[PDB]
């Protein structure tokens, strides 16, 4: 159900080139632009009135750094995603009330951002590896919902 | 698109529902919360226990919207326009959830319409609830 | 993931009342009526031109009996659905080329057929247990796809 | 619905594809087959290996259909009428797979059009491919 050894190597190698703060702000910004209903959690974040305003919003960027920072840390535990994200799963269900579909939308946006950032280096096999990863993280974050 | 036969089947089935529409709406919500617990993330302010008056009152509103949709089945986007606004820009329910409630509405109708829920009427109701769902998400972006 | 003991008990209790042959014919027939693109897998099955023709088709009834028979057998192994359906999973992928989304559609039609047949007895808790089962069977049948 | 700004964004971004239509269509399909292997159940009759003539030819037909849709954004149901007949009545691809190919087309465009794939254009392209998919599944039942 998992990544092959070569797919794990490919994920790790590409991720070593990622500016996590930059990619995180970009992915969260794009999530709020492309799927604007995801803004429902961020009414306290200020100006989200235009795409430029969302992308430039420092509270959006700050949350993107925090979310993708935890994503990035989880890539060290590709064989224990459910365990690694269990307590964040309970938190997103019990306190934050985040529909897990948001995790899957963010995973899709992240793949698009990696494709945009890395261009031809984001080959079809590398994408396939990252699709397994973002699906696994989303499934892990959703696993303690009740 | 809903065919003339679909519209006829929907009107017949929802007509048999009659005054039970609000009760069936609340039941469908209860079925949804138990079958698909992620849908509960939109109701942190509700007591979702069985028999909850908040679920019953929400169920009546959902059912009345569907009755109004059936009454305007050829003019549904305008009939539901205020609800399309509300879901797109305030509630911001992820579109994937409308399929879950639609399924639970179908299940509720099947459990209450032994004679009417034929394969053909089943198909028409599924198309109708998908069409309602499409209208309700039409202004999301 | 995973049924609770009260859900397993609810599944077993309802299934003791199910005529698998008749429910299987009804579920497969309704699948082909409600989602008629699924008829693409039954080109040799004869007349599927109207709802009455689909529901009365002996080849539809016979196949529905076989499909829900295998479903029924899997209900004895609710803790090991992946292993129970591995052989049929490979069959449906390698030989039959059946998109696993069809298993999910059949699952939802089966739930509707149980509601229609049993009425009030198909309570919201019983449905929730069956939703976990049909999702689990669909995931198990999808698991050997490649 | 596609706003006028959506239409402007799509025409500009897709105009940049130009002669790369077949190439990007084939790459999108390969991305889909590798990322989403269940989609291969619709192509058991193709050589799916990298660079295959069948995938290249099909990639071009998909891409030219998208060019037709972009060129006729104001009336895609009529422009794609034969193609919606074909998928509804013959190919009968389950509607869930249109989201998978659409995602892989978006990734392909992101990987090839760095200057053009802005957040607003990303949104517009996503809406456009969803609208194409809606048209292509509109006659399924
Ligand atoms: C890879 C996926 C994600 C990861 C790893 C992640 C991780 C985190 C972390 C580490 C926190 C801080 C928790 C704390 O302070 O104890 C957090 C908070 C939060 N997350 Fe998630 N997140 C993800 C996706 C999302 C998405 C898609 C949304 C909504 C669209 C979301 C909504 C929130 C909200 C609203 C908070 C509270 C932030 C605050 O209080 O300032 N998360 N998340
Ligand atoms: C057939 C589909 C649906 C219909 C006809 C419908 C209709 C309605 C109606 C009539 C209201 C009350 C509006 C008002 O009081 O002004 C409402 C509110 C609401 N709906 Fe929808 N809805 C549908 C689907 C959904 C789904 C799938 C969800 C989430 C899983 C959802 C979540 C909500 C919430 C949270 C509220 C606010 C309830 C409250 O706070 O009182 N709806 N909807
Ligand atoms: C719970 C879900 C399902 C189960 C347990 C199941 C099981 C089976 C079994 C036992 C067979 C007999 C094969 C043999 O004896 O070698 C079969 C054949 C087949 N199944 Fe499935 N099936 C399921 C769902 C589906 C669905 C949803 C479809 C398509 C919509 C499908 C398409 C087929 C086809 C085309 C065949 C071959 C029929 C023929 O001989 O012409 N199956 N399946
Ligand atoms: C943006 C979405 C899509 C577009 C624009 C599109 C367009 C087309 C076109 C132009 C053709 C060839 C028509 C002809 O030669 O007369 C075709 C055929 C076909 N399509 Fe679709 N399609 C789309 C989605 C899909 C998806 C998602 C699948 C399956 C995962 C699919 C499966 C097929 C198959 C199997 C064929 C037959 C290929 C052959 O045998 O040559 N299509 N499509
Ligand atoms: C009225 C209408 C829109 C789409 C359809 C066919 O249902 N398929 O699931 O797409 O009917
Ligand atoms: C044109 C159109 C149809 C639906 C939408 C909103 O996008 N969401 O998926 O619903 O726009």
């Amino acid at each position: 159900v998992h990544l092959t050894p070569e797919e794990k190597s490919a994920v790790t190698a590409l991720w070593g080139k990622v500016n996590v703060d930059e990619v995180g702000g970009e992915a969260l910004g794009r999530l709020l632009v492309v799927y604007p209903w995801t803004q429902r959690f961020f009414e306290s974040f200020g100006d989200l009135s235009t795409p430029d305003a969302v992308m430039g919003n420092p509270k959006v960027k700050a949350h993107g750094k925090k979310v993708l920072g935890a994503f990035s840390d989880g890539l060290a535990h590709l064989d224990n995603l459910k365990g690694t994200f269990a307590t964040l799963s309970e938190l997103h269900c019990d306190k934050l009330h985040v529909d897990p579909e948001n995790f899957r939308l963010l995973g899709n946006v992240l793949v698009c951002v990696l494709a945009h950032h890395f261009g031809k280096e984001f080959t079809p096999p590398v994408q396939a590896a990252y699709q397994k990863v973002v699906a696994g993280v989303a499934n892990a974050l959703a696993h303690k919902y009740h | 698109v809903l065919s003339p036969a679909d519209k006829t089947n929907v009107k017949a089935a929802w007509g048999k529902v009659g005054a039970h529409a609000g009760e069936y709406g609340a039941e469908a919500l209860e079925r949804m919360f138990l079958s698909f617990p992620t849908t509960k993330t939109y109701f942190p302010h509700f007591d979702l226990s069985h028999g909850s008056a908040q679920v019953k009152g929400h169920g009546k509103k959902v059912a009345d919207a569907l009755t109004n949709a059936v009454a305007h089945v050829d003019d549904m986007p305008n009939a539901l326009s205020a609800l399309s606004d509300l879901h797109a820009h305030k509630l911001r329910v992820d579109p994937v959830n409308f399929k879950l409630l639609s399924h639970c509405l179908l299940v509720t109708l099947a459990a209450h319409l032994p004679a009417e829920f034929t394969p053909a009427v089943h198909a028409s109701l599924d198309k109708f609830l998908a069409s309602v769902s499409t209208v309700l998400t039409s202004k999301y972006r």
